[PDB]
């Protein structure tokens, strides 16, 4: 579990007996592990991770899609709807 | 003495307080040295406890109405250790309620949100949700109003603070008084010309004569019934220039190409 | 039987404290004694929750002990009492050693090195507490013993190093502990916890000893940022010097780590953003670090938002962690669309949450940050735009209330318009060509004096080692 | 805790506290010795006041303050204002620190003025505090 691509952070440090119980240190000093009491304190699996495509799980390259609008419905209105106008003119 | 004090106070007189509190701050040296500055806490220190908490708290109450701020703050300070620690056992206190809510708009009417936030953070771990917020909740609400600039909410809620008159009126002048300023900043980016019907508005006066008052101790030329802020831009940005720090603050042309080259010749 | 173990487990400490036992004899030392100390570090608490609790028992009786002993055997005694493995040829030998500190030489009084040797007892007893996960009275007894013993004599350089990590685990057994639960006998033992942090310090600056200070200056800003006293923090962090010299990368990664919060608190966004960028650099990627890692993305988050930078979407998908910054997604797409009724029902629904983190106190300071965001969008989208129009869309009442929140964020200068009220529009004034002005100059300027510093730090490092191949034998 | 309780005092004018103030000051002015050092002025004018016996004292708590800030020189200084109360930092586990510097502060200006006489004893270049 790494934040943003992983292998990039990766090889910026490998495992190392100096590091490996300092690294602990700074996780019980902030108090948790954060990724696992998230879920007890909601008390159910949430369903606003299945908020969008991407945001469950990301397989793809990221489209910059968070609000999610079919533009078909929208767009066949708005060429109608200006049609009638006109003819009703 | 402290008995003196303590009637002075009732009878509404705060001037009164203040003459006689030289006398009580003598025998505040005892009060603080009876406990033994909260090392440890009994039943018998409750009772001491009592008597350093009450007789700065009445002070600090005091000290607000005669408009001695530096005063009002002196005792505050002091109050906070017993605030700090031993929560559930005379730390809590009603009084300590009421008197954060005064606190918090002293600091405020500094001008300073930094020490604001600051002080805000240790409320959490208090009285935030434990006694709630609803006169607790004036002070954040009016920060609010004024970080985002929407000042026709702030010069609201300190209209509704007016009629919050026990000695909650007295920062709310200072905080109207401050708002004028603020806004008379903001304008010379906002604009170049107003006529003058548009310049009252905005400043929230009601009066003519106010306006014009103002336009000449804020240095705005106002002439024909209209501002001209690019001159008032002028002044603030060749004030910041005129602090001598001056020969790197234009930054030089040459002198970027000198620093080039001798950082390879190191 | 259970004796077995205990003596595999007790030859494993002896032969890296026999390593820096020679080393310091030489010369005191620092970093060279420091990457044997930390892989020591490592392999206590390993063995020491796998394996028994009287094993740390039996290296303590064993050697000569000041008092340790009896402070060990306290805690044991409640929990089932072990006195098995206190018999001779478990407390009659100090463990063989060739002078260093043998069993002969010592007993005789020859020599008395008991000094390395009584850190790491302390060392050991503070990790097999913080590995059973016990808080309460055994967190006091351990804070009462130690801190004495090691202030009744001036601690040599090399002494010095160790000690810095008895006082951490100290601290964090008594932070956590007042985190259990609000009681009136924890509240008053954290002012006893405040003072002994900045006395520590001071030793600290007098033997300019750079880790033990760093360690040390890492805690007082945590305290500070648990009690709400940054006033109190901010006067500390102007007197700052921070070494970078023989600092671990997990110091390191601490210290930028705090500055960030309190500058958040200072409406300092601007450093505050730098670094956060730079503590997760430092930073390992480990499950180890998880929940370090997890702090800096959430507060790396609000900054930006704070700034009206607005984060990527791409960091909460890619990212391991959806679920933990799920309500930082949520509050980069409120402020986003400009959106009050979304960011107002966000902050409410994930309040618990976000109060957790202590970063509950910076959400709240968005609400303004949605008005100013709102109207960035509305001047790249319309050159000139009506007042009604902008009430519209941001759902608000009047056209002369826009003004003001207009009037006051390019007082920030972030929108970059100028507001015409006689003809009720507001009309940008971007139009760039800026690679006709000097600016280009400045932003060039700063990236050469980076480089530049980039050179000086390949210069430190590159040449030290090549320095200390010469000096050692291998012809 | 804060040194907010200790400017208080300072800025309260009755004469009973201020005298009060310094010997609060110098008890926990190894916990609270950053935030002090914003307010320190106002203890200048109180050491130039000779309204006071603690003198000594308000000049003692500059010393403090001074080598944790870093400025080893000013605190030497404030040590020699203060008058005695350094014959007890010879002897404790905790504060040497001040006292140490003093001695290094002699040997520069021993170095200085040996070269120009060998008499520097009847020089008042030394100070007689810096000799003892």
């Amino acid at each position: 579990m790494s934040t943003d691509v992983a292998a990039a952070q990766a090889q910026s440090k490998i495992d190392l007996t100096k590091k490996k119980n300092e690294e602990i240190n700074k996780k019980s000093l902030e108090e948790d592990d954060e990724f696992e009491d998230f879920p007890i304190d909601t008390w159910a699996n949430g369903e606003t991770i299945k908020s969008n495509a991407v945001t469950q799980t990301n397989i793809w390259e990221e489209n910059w899609d968070d609000v999610e609008v079919d533009d078909d419905f929208t767009n066949e209105l708005k060429a109608e709807l200006d049609r009638y106008k006109r003819e009703n003119q | 003495l402290t008995k003196s004090l303590s009637i002075a106070f009732e009878n509404g007189d705060y001037a009164a307080c203040e003459k006689l509190l030289p006398p009580i701050k003598i025998e505040l040296i005892k009060n603080n040295l009876l406990i033994p500055d909260l090392s440890i806490q009994n039943d018998i220190y409750l009772n001491d406890l009592m008597i350093t908490k009450r007789i700065l708290e009445v002070g600090a109450l005091a000290s607000i109405q005669t408009f001695n701020f530096d005063s009002f703050e002196n005792y505050f300070n002091q109050l906070k250790p017993y605030y700090f620690s031993n929560n559930h056992k005379l730390s809590e206190s009603d009084k300590k309620s009421k008197l954060i809510s005064l606190y918090l708009l002293n600091l405020l009417s500094q001008n300073n949100t930094t020490k604001f936030h600051s002080e805000l953070q240790y409320l959490d771990k208090h009285i935030k949700n434990l006694e709630d917020d609803s006169l607790l909740s004036y002070p954040i609400k009016l920060d609010r109003w004024l970080m985002e600039g929407s000042y026709q909410k702030a010069w609201d809620l300190l209209q509704s603070g007016s009629q919050n008159i026990s000695e909650f009126d007295s920062f709310t002048d200072i905080l109207k008084s401050a708002i004028r300023d603020e806004i008379a900043k903001n304008t010379e980016l906002s604009y170049d010309f107003l006529p003058l019907s548009n310049i009252k508005a905005l400043l929230f006066f009601n009066n003519e004569k106010e306006t014009e008052k103002f336009a000449l101790e804020r240095n705005w030329p106002i002439v024909n019934s209209k501002v001209y802020f690019n001159n008032q831009s002028k002044e603030k940005a060749d004030y910041e220039d005129e602090m001598m720090h001056e020969e790197d603050q234009k930054t030089n042309i040459i002198e970027k190409a000198m620093d080039y080259a001798i950082s390879i010749e190191n | 039987l259970h004796h077995s173990e205990k003596k595999y487990a007790e030859e494993d400490q002896v032969q890296e404290l026999l390593k820096v036992l020679n080393e310091i004899s030489k010369t005191t030392l620092t970093l060279d004694p420091r990457y044997i100390w930390r892989s020591l570090k490592d392999l206590s608490s390993l063995r020491n929750q796998e394996l028994l609790n009287a094993e740390t028992l039996c290296f303590t009786v064993n050697v000569l002990y000041p008092d340790s002993s009896s402070f060990k055997k306290n805690l044991l005694k409640f929990i089932t009492s072990n006195h098995k493995s206190s018999v001779p040829g478990s407390a009659e030998l100090r463990n063989s050693y060739p002078a260093s500190f043998y069993s002969v030489n010592t007993e005789k009084k020859t020599i008395e090195v008991t000094a390395e040797i009584n850190c790491f007892m302390h060392l050991l007893v503070q990790l097999f507490l913080w590995d059973s996960k016990e808080l309460e009275q055994l967190v006091e007894f351990n804070r009462k013993v130690v801190i004495p013993n090691l202030l009744c004599y001036y601690n040599l350089r090399s002494l010095n190093l160790i000690n810095a990590k008895l006082w951490f685990y100290i601290y964090l057994s008594h932070e956590t502990l007042a985190r259990s639960s609000e009681e009136i006998n924890s509240d008053n033992q954290n002012i006893i916890l405040r003072s002994t942090m900045m006395k520590f310090l001071k030793i600290a600056s007098l033997k300019h000893d750079n880790e033990t200070k760093a360690m040390l200056i890492n805690l007082i800003l945590r305290d500070f940022l648990n009690n709400g006293e940054v006033d109190s923090a901010s006067d500390f962090i102007s007197k700052l010097e921070y070494p970078h010299t023989d600092v671990s990368s997990s110091l390191e990664a601490r210290y930028f780590f705090y500055l960030s919060k309190i500058n958040a608190i200072q409406l300092d966004y601007s450093t505050a953003n730098e670094y956060i960028i730079a503590a997760i650099r430092k930073a390992p990627h480990n499950s180890k670090s998880l929940g370090f890692l997890q702090q800096s993305n959430k507060l790396h988050c609000c900054i930006q938002l704070l700034m009206g930078d607005i984060p990527e979407l791409s960091f909460f998908h890619q990212s391991n962690m959806q679920k933990s910054l799920l309500p930082y997604y949520h509050l980069t797409k409120a402020v986003k669309l400009g959106d009050l009724k979304k960011f107002t029902s966000t902050i409410t629904k994930y309040k618990q949450l976000l109060l957790k983190d202590d970063t509950y106190q910076l959400c709240v300071r968005l609400r303004s940050n949605v008005i100013k965001t709102g109207i960035r969008i509305i001047s790249l989208t319309y050159k000139k735009i009506s007042l009604r129009d902008i009430c519209l869309k941001l759902n608000l009442d009047s056209e002369q209330t826009v003004e003001y929140m207009v009037s006051r964020a390019i007082r920030d200068g972030v929108i970059e318009a100028k507001i015409n009220h006689e003809d009720g529009f507001i009309e940008t004034t971007e139009l760039l060509n800026i690679y006709d002005s000097e600016d280009p100059q400045q932003v060039f300027d700063e990236r050469i004096k980076f480089a530049n510093q980039l050179h000086d730090e390949y210069l430190v490092s590159m040449r030290y080692p090549e320095d200390k191949k010469t000096q050692q034998n291998e012809k | 805790t804060t040194a907010a309780p200790l400017l208080a005092l300072l800025r309260e004018n009755q004469d009973s506290v201020k005298t009060y103030a310094l010997e609060s000051i110098n008890n926990v002015v190894d916990q609270l010795w950053s935030e002090i050092s914003n307010e320190l002025p106002d203890i200048e004018a109180l050491y130039d006041d000779d309204t006071f016996s603690d003198r000594e004292m308000a000049a003692l708590i500059a010393s403090k303050v001074y080598y944790n800030l870093g400025e080893y020189e000013s605190a030497v200084k404030y040590a020699l204002a203060a008058k005695d109360r350094f014959d007890i930092d010879e002897k404790s586990q905790f504060v040497e620190t001040i006292v140490s510097k003093s001695i290094e502060m002699y040997v520069q200006e021993a170095s200085k003025q040996y070269t120009k006489d060998e008499q520097f004893y009847t020089k008042d270049i030394i100070d007689p505090k810096l000799t003892s």
